RNA sequence: GUGGGAGAGGGUGGUGGAAUUCCCGGAGUAGCGGUGAAAUGCGCAGAUACCGGGAGGAACGCCGAUGGCGAAGGCAGCCACCUGGUCCACCCGUGACGCUGAGGCGCGAAAGCGUGGGGAGCAAACCGGAUUAGAUACCCGGGUAGUCCACGCCCUAAACGAUGCGCGCUAGGUCUCUGGGUCUCCUGGGGGCCGAAGCUAACGCGUUAAGCGCGCCGCCUGGGGAGUACGGCCGCAAGGC
RNA sequence: CUUUCU
């Protein structure tokens, strides 16, 4: 699964200062962190929706906090966006 | 890297050649399969619940092994393949549950 | 022809009619009886009563093969079941046991609409 | 009517996780491989759920039966 | 975010015993079966009842609840793996990032459809027996599609709480499932019953509102004609909207 | 057992 380490590993690498769990950045790292993950246990698992609707679930929340980072400083934004793999 | 326990029952009828040639196996099977064997607990011969493989009786074994999620089933999915093993329950570790105490 | 004296008896009842079957200590059956056996075609044949004639008549043919002793195992239910019991603890034969060794599964074959309704 | 006592009283500190003690949990099976209610156990739904998932890996095991002969009747 | 919890939530691989059917060996004989009665049917090519072995399909007794999980449809042998939701404690981080939601997209019991496979039990149609005034039925004996698997359709339902979602507020009592606590009681989440105020045509609802309010969506406008005709869109078709 | 109608 998701390893602490991989997981906070995650978090150091985005927060916006020393301590940083709940910035808008470390979320939408995370997300993209479970996505992904999921993205892929369905690549294989095409029966399972169950979980797919708890991703279409975390793609929305991710594209929620986006679209505010985007509103409130669009500079950040298309940092993390870049810095992610967001928008292909 | 997960702790589990993976219980086995063998022919009751092997003689300690024939029997030490399974283990032999067993041992050589689990260490294929990065399972580090963290404890031991052979039983024996036991009265079954009901007979298995015909016989009225099953010797048992019990190791608390460490290994590779990712690789489980096939560790037994190779244990099961010898002929002289009938059982083979490749439990998860539980911290103990009590009750009444 | 044999002599066995220690034995065993099948007590097969249903609702439509009882059957008991005698046999050796290895299973091998040795003499068998219906309701069908003695008369009683159909209805009659169930009956507690027609389980009675035959549970005898099981004990008193198998007394010839000398029985003596027997364990009893009954399958089923229907008028006639525990009846039966009745008769071969009487009879001759002594029952040294009694054994309920109706057949359950542990939820299996559809049963057919008779038996359905279970939801 | 189940009036007779709890299983539970009868026994110690025991581990309901445990599969293989066989003659601790042969205490919750009737007279056939039928595992007791609550109303004979008496332990919580918690426990009681517990104790019948490790019950069911001693029958695969071996150990605990499946069904018993009902003798008697 | 950190630390915990429960669970038939979903997907994959495996595996356990019970029962049914069939096949094999044994033993054994005149029936078995089925019904209100019966018959059809099966049985001396030896059935039924019994023991032993095998093969196979489908379902998972007890636990089991008056229980749990899920958005719904729905989900219960056991094991591992992969994976979703969710609750609690700590107040630790962001700083209104919120709610609803026309279209869109996805999911969606059963039956049904396409291709391939599988088929033990069950069983529309069908073939017989019986019942009846008649029996195109109810009961009995058989039985094909189907039921099962994969892949692709179908999109319905008493899809029921016949009760859209979210939030704030308005007595309690009692039982219960799951977390925390100073743990004979407190407190958070969930399932029930009784009941304040209040509401309702009544029945009832009543902190799990059908009460008091605000936000957004859907929907109704007497019965029949009719969920029909027509047009359109979707479907392989049945047919759906 | 099925066991209509006014
Ligand atoms: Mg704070
Ligand atoms: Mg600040
Ligand atoms: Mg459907
Ligand atoms: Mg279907
Ligand atoms: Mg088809
Ligand atoms: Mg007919
Ligand atoms: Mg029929
Ligand atoms: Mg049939
Ligand atoms: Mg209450
Ligand atoms: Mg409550
Ligand atoms: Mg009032
Ligand atoms: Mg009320
Ligand atoms: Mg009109
Ligand atoms: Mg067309
Ligand atoms: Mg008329």
């Amino acid at each position: 699964p998701i390893t602490k380490e991989e997981k906070q590993k995650v978090i150091q690498e985005f927060a916006r200062f020393p301590g940083d769990t709940g910035s808008t950045e470390v979320q939408v790292a995370l997300l993209t962190l479970r996505i992904n993950r999921l993205s892929e246990h369905l690549k294989v698992h095409k029966k399972d929706h169950h979980s797919h609707r708890g991703l279409l679930m975390m793609v929305g929340q991710r594209r929620r906090l986006l679209r505010y980072l985007q509103r409130e400083d669009p500079e950040r934004y298309r940092a993390l966006i870049e810095k992610l793999g967001i928008r292909g | 890297m997960r702790r589990y326990e993976v219980n086995i029952v063998l022919n009751p009828n092997l003689d300690q050649s024939q029997l030490a040639l399974e283990k032999e196996i067993i041992q050589r099977a689990l260490e294929n399969y990065g399972a580090r064997v963290e404890k031991v607990e052979e039983l024996g011969l036991r009265r079954l619940a009901y007979p298995i493989a015909k016989d009225p009786q099953g010797y048992f074994l019990w190791y608390q092994v460490e290994m590779p999620e990712d690789r489980v089933n096939d560790l037994a999915r190779e244990l099961r393949i010898r002929d002289n093993v009938r059982r083979v329950m490749v439990v998860k570790s539980q911290e103990p549950f009590l009750a009444n105490a | 022809k044999r002599q066995v004296a220690s034995g065993r008896a099948y007590i097969h009842a249903s609702y439509n009619n009882t059957i008991v079957t005698i046999t050796d200590p290895d299973g091998n059956p040795i003499t068998w009886s219906s309701g069908g056996v003695i008369g009683y075609k159909g209805s009659r044949k169930g009956t507690p009563y027609a389980a009675q004639l035959a549970a005898l008549d099981a004990a008193k043919k198998a007394m010839a093969y000398g029985m003596q002793s027997v364990d009893v195992i009954v399958r089923g239910t229907g008028a006639g079941r525990e009846q039966a019991i009745r008769a071969l603890q009487a009879s001759g034969l002594q029952v040294k046991s009694i054994v309920d060794d109706t057949p359950v599964p542990h939820n299996g074959c559809r049963p057919k609409k008779k038996f359905r309704k279970a939801s | 009517p189940s009036r007779k006592a709890k299983v539970k009283a009868t026994l110690g500190e025991f581990d309901l996780r445990d599969y293989r003690n066989v003659e601790v949990l042969k205490r919750f099976l009737s007279e056939t491989g039928k595992i007791l209610p609550r109303r004979r156990t008496g332990l919580s739904g918690k426990e009681q759920r517990i104790l019948a998932k490790t019950i069911k890996r001693a029958r695969i095991l071996g150990l605990l039966p499946f069904t018993e002969k009902l003798v008697r009747k």
